[PDB]
RNA sequence: UUAGGCGGCCACAGCGGUGGGGUUGCCUCCCGUACCCAUCCCGAACACGGAAGAUAAGCCCACCAGCGUUCCAGGGAGUACUGGAGUGCGCGAGCCUCUGGGAAAUCCGGUUCGCCGCCACC
RNA sequence: AGUGCAAGAGCAAAAGAUGACUUGACAGUGUUCUUCCCAACGAGGAACGCUGACGCGAAAGCGUGGUCUAGCGAACCAAUU
RNA sequence: CCUGUCAAACUCCAAACUUACAGACGCUGUUUGACGCGGGGAUUCCGGUGCGCGGGGU
């Protein structure tokens, strides 16, 4: 399971780029999905590799995330433990947490909003004009590094 | 007419003589160079000159550098001195120039160039241990009568 | 062979066993073929239909066979050839073979061929096979008729093991007619 | 083992190639048989402008007429060791050439399943001098 | 192009590798299809009768019916849909 | 299949070579032209009739890789080229980094001297 | 190699050669593609059917011209069945 | 035998990539009716630039 998180805008990217984007519900810079790790997935992200910035993220920061910025399908109502166990399968942030990187159930499956729009990296990022590599904030990601990127978005 | 107008790689590869006629002859002399009835493995000493940028040679340009470069080992070494070099690039790109203003541009046949990508050997010579310093010599004013700078680097030589 | 250009023929157009061009044609009818093949010694009829591994053999007759059922004549003329055609014609109506066009390979279409004869026997079987009646040979010479008639031009016995001195045609009658009667475990 | 090794004539072609015919009288008359003429291809500066036309004549001898022709043709005929083909085949002269060949020349002139014929059993212009020499005659 | 014909820059695709030269095997050219099923559009250069126009190689049509011996098969070139009628000889089974 | 017929794939099947196999069996070479049939001339072929002989041919069987071919391992090579991105370098032609793909020649060692289907048959 | 002629492509028990027979280069009506990729547009073109009449072959089958892609033209007027 | 080079109209090889169809995932549609079909009305047929691949031309 990865987070993607849009990092450049849509002005003079490709189509079928673009396209893909919105096939993975991210429609806004800024904007992170949950994506699983599929042979089908992987193929996506690799389209939109420079464009974005993916990683695995640890259940501490996935779950203070959710906390801070996941929301129901409709609505502008707050998504806390009480939140999960009324309507999830779940008991709390955490239990939810868990299963989403386990790959077990999704957040749309949970009646959330399949995107978490996230707010401006708070220190700016490490640039979008290079990839992870080159010191830019780009590409890939290491656990440690998407964490980061996350907590300074939350 | 100027280098300039040829130096680049940035037409097609113009050689299909079943296509193209009037083209002039090769100015070039001679390719094979000093004793070519020895072999270059009788040597001890094997120094090319190489081609640092990717380029396009005319023939007038490989004549010249070829020429004056060999002309330093026969006076260095003797008409019949003990080395032999070698110009193992050809001119094999066909070149025209349109000489009626842009209006029917395909230009007529004036000449032919070798291509060379960068790192190559134009040149090759082979000679003994003595003789090594006539031949960078040679080299020298080689690399001066063509387009891009270039390496004179000794390929079999722990005699320094 | 020569190098990767080379252009090496189909193993069967290279064992010179198999005609294409005849074989594409006769494929073109959707009927099973009427295989007749010979020999020296022998002569066969086999009924073949397509399939998606090679092709497919649901009935047949050998002139060794022959002999199975009361032949005691030799196995490689006219009589033995129609007869081995209708055996033929027969074991293919039980396998509900109704119709067959006849494939005779690399063999010549001449006139009163022993081909012609196995068509003229597996037609009588109770088959449908596209024919041409003046084509083939005449009932006497399928009889065998000519060939007692060269024994009659005697002198010296026709055939070695005796079978007979002067031949019988009478055979073919009796085997035909044991063919076309019902009993038979065919 | 050497029964079926032991050649044999397969044919004695006599041909004349003229040019432009009247020849095929004598050949009717010295072999045995009805002859059949010879035409060519290509234009020749000779006179030659008519592509297929009567140019010569052939006659193709096997078993006893070709034998029964050998016995008095043969002798008219001075041998050499340079008059042979590598395949055992020697033309003499008019022209009259003989085809000596193995007792299983069939399989590869016959039509279904035909084979070309193994070097091995293919017949040697040395087998060939000896089986000739050997019937009424000298080598060299 | 320089002309607008129907083999116009069919070189390559209307053309034998060297192996594959000389004429081809009857199977294939008789082979059996069913009305809805899948099936490869693809000449075969030694076969000369039964073809589709050049520009519809590497399709893969629908049977839908045959004409003769020939048959009909439905493509979509672009968005616009085709009848094609080609005989067994360039067509090939999907899966 | 102790030798057959019809095939599919259509060289992994080619080219070349080696060794073995046939009393009533089989395929053959083979013997022979009265007939059906045959050769613009030849029962050569084709067609028809038949067994004295043979396993030398073909064919079937076992095997050799020198040539050709199919495939596999390592080397070449993640090299050549390349889809996506860059306020990276270069006067420039052009190159470089990240990301996703990825040769060919050639070397070396192995593979391959067909496989499979249907029918008939000590 | 040859296959009428550009170029590219197809063909070897043939599509090439020889031979003999024949004149399907026939009458009529279509399907589809092409012409005009996608995507509307005429004449022309091709593949593929059907009805009738023929030629060949033992038969399967082949022949709607010359192996495939060039050799073509509206109404009006004119002649003709 | 050995030795030195080439090909827009060469190829024993050979990508990346583009592309037909089907399944899967994704996205989307069945009160926002998609896909498709029928009809009304246009405007438009001087384009330009960047990048990539080009062809011509110093
Ligand atoms: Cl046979
Ligand atoms: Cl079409
Ligand atoms: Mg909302
Ligand atoms: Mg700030
Ligand atoms: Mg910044
Ligand atoms: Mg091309
Ligand atoms: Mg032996
Ligand atoms: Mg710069
Ligand atoms: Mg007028
Ligand atoms: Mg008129
Ligand atoms: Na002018
Ligand atoms: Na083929
Ligand atoms: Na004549
Ligand atoms: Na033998
Ligand atoms: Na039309
Ligand atoms: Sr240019
Ligand atoms: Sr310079
Ligand atoms: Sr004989
Ligand atoms: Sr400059
Ligand atoms: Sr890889
Ligand atoms: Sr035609
Ligand atoms: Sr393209």
């Amino acid at each position: 399971m990865h987070a993607l998180v849009q990092l450049r805008g849509e002005v003079n990217m490709h189509t079928d780029i673009q396209d893909t984007l919105e096939m993975l519900n991210i429609h806004h810079v800024n904007h992170c999905t949950l994506v699983p790790e599929t042979d089908a997935y992987r193929g996506m992200v690799a389209k939109v590799n420079d464009f974005v910035a993916f990683g695995e993220p640890s259940q501490e920061t996935l779950e203070t995330v959710l906390a801070t910025r996941a929301e129901p399908l409709e609505g502008d109502a707050d998504v806390d433990d009480e939140w999960v166990a009324e309507h999830t399968d779940y008991d709390d942030i955490s239990g939810l947490a868990f299963a989403l990187l386990s790959e077990e159930t999704t957040l749309r499956e949970q009646g959330l909003s399949p995107t978490l729009r996230l707010h401006p990296p708070r220190g700016g990022h490490d640039g979008v004009k290079h990839p992870v590599k080159e010191g830019g904030q780009l590409g890939k990601h290491d656990t440690e590094g998407i964490d980061d990127l996350l907590e300074a978005m939350r | 007419k100027p280098a300039s107008m040829y130096r680049d790689i940035d037409k097609p590869a113009y050689t299909r003589r079943e296509y193209i006629t009037g083209i002039p002859g090769s100015k070039i002399a001679q390719h094979k160079m000093g004793r070519k009835q020895k072999d270059a493995d009788d040597y001890p000493v094997q120094i090319s000159l190489i081609v640092e940028e990717t380029v396009q040679l005319r023939h007038g340009s490989l004549e010249a550098s070829r020429l004056s470069a060999n002309r330093h080992l026969i006076k260095e070494l003797g008409e019949e001195g003990d080395y032999k070099m070698t110009l193992r690039k050809f001119p094999h790109q066909v070149l025209r120039e349109n000489k009626d203003g842009m209006r029917a541009a395909f230009g007529k046949i004036v000449g032919t160039a070798a291509r060379v990508q960068a790192g190559e050997q134009l040149f090759t010579a082979y000679c003994n241990v003595e003789d090594a310093e006539h031949v960078k010599e040679a080299f020298r004013r080689a690399y001066n009568k063509i387009t891009p700078s270039c390496r004179i680097k000794v390929e079999r030589g722990e005699e320094l | 062979a020569t190098g990767p250009r080379y252009k090496v023929p189909m193993r069967r157009r290279r064992e010179a066993r198999t005609d294409y061009h005849q074989r594409l044609r006769l494929l073109k009818s959707g009927k099973p073929r009427l295989v007749a093949r010979k020999s020296n010694k022998h002569v066969r009829a086999q009924l073949v239909t397509l399939g998606p591994n090679g092709d497919d053999t649901l009935a047949s007759a050998h002139s060794s066979d022959l002999a199975e059922y009361g032949w005691e004549a030799p196995t490689g003329n006219m009589p033995s050839a129609y007869l081995t055609g209708l055996l033929a014609g027969l074991r293919a109506q039980e396998a509900g073979v109704e119709e067959a066009v006849l494939d005779i390979g690399l063999n010549s279409p001449t006139p009163g061929s022993k081909v012609f004869a196995i068509q003229e026997g597996a037609i009588d079987a109770g088959l449908d096979i596209p024919h041409n009646d003046d084509v083939l040979a005449d009932w006497q010479r399928t009889r065998g008729a000519h060939i007692a008639e060269y024994d009659e031009q005697l002198e010296e016995p026709l055939y070695s093991g005796d079978f007979d001195a002067a031949d019988l045609p009478e055979h073919f009658d009796e085997l035909r007619e044991t063919l076309l009667d019902g009993d038979i475990e065919l | 083992f050497h029964e079926m090794r032991e050649p044999r004539i397969e044919k004695v072609v006599v041909h004349m190639g003229i040019g432009h015919a009247n020849a095929e009288d004598i050949l009717g008359e010295i072999t045995g048989q009805m002859p059949v003429r010879t035409k060519a291809k290509r234009t020749v500066g000779e006179f030659d402008i008519r592509e297929g036309d009567p140019i010569g004549a052939k006659v193709t001898l096997r078993d006893e007429m070709a034998e029964e022709f050998l016995q008095t043709a043969l002798p008219l005929a001075e041998l050499a060791t340079s008059q042979f083909d590598d395949t055992g085949n020697f033309s003499f002269g008019l022209d009259v050439t003989v085809n000596l060949v193995r007792p299983g020349y069939r399989v590869a002139k016959r039509d279904k399943a035909s084979r070309s014929i193994p070097t091995k059993h293919r017949l040697n212009p040395a087998d060939a001098v000896a089986f000739i020499e050997s019937t009424y005659d000298v080598e060299v | 192009p320089s002309s607008n014909g129907p083999l116009e820059g069919t070189r390559g695709k209307l053309k034998n590798k060297p192996r594959d030269r000389g004429t081809s095997p009857p199977q294939r050219a008789v082979e059996e299809f069913d009305d809805g099923e899948k099936v490869h559009l693809k000449i075969d250069p030694s076969v000369p009768n039964g073809r589709f126009h050049p520009r519809f190689d590497g399709q893969t049509g629908t049977v839908e019916g045959k004409q003769g011996d020939a048959y009909k098969v439905d493509i979509v070139d672009g968005g616009k849909e085709k009848t094609i009628i080609v005989t067994a000889a360039h067509l090939r089974r999907q899966e």
